[PDB]
């Protein structure tokens, strides 16, 4: 499906990354919070909803993602709740360009931002960046 | 630099 | 209108600062509740936006938090090309303040009130039933294949 999300928590420097990726195509996103709290993941669902159209999201089955909180986020979205390959990616990336910044938060996006304009694979391929909007694109059909 | 100068 | 191109524009509701990005061929939205206009926060929306989707250019109010350093130095990271005073989504204010307006009753607070809007304004349907949402016209736009 063009619509289908795994969410999962990562941890580093003591804070937390929530780290969406979209199955079909590699693409991530990613948030620096404080804590893996109810508050946070339904606002992070929100946004990643405004933006992809999400169906279902795919999580580990911490008690963050089970607040009345994310239940009437996931409600009103239309979301249903139900690879590590691209999280220990992020891992790897994050230390690569770590030192480029001082916070923590600055390098996850500069890491997100190369992970998803990578191209994979040689003159032909495609990034995670362009396999989202295509299969997405492609879907509107 | 990149989020505090150098 | 080219593909790469976004419009940032700032407003202001309940003391608080929404940056807002808008895309400008489709009308795309996304935008956040910062503490207020820095360099930093505005460096840091730029580099989730265009670790999103292929910037390529913005045009910008040119406040100050857009002439900082910090800023001129996450364009240049990030290669986007930097349009200081250029203008184009001044609706797009009034429009996202109305829609904020219509599902402010059911958030606890402005924040999620503003994506909640976000998410209404991006799947809405334009121009009748046989029409495209924002969501849609954005992904249809930059798809290379």
């Amino acid at each position: 499906s063009p619509g289908i999300w795994q969410l999962d928590c990562t941890h580093l420097e003591g804070k937390v990354i929530l780290v969406a990726v979209h199955v079909a195509s590699g693409y991530i996103e990613a948030e620096v919070i404080p804590a893996e709290t109810g508050q946070e993941t339904a606002y992070f669902l929100l946004k990643l909803a405004g933006r992809w159209p999400v169906k279902t999201v795919h999580t580990d089955n911490g008690s963050n993602f089970t607040s009345t909180t994310v239940k009437a986020a996931c409600d009103w979205a239309g979301i249903k709740q139900e690879i590590e390959s691209m999280n220990k990616e992020l891992k790897k990336i994050i230390g690569q360009v770590r030192d480029q910044a001082e916070h923590l938060k600055t390098a996850v996006q500069m890491a997100v931002f190369i992970h998803n304009h990578k191209r994979k694979g040689g003159i032909g391929g495609y990034s995670a960046g362009e396999r989202i909007v295509d299969i997405i694109a492609t879907d509107i059909q | 630099k990149x989020d505090n100068p150098p």
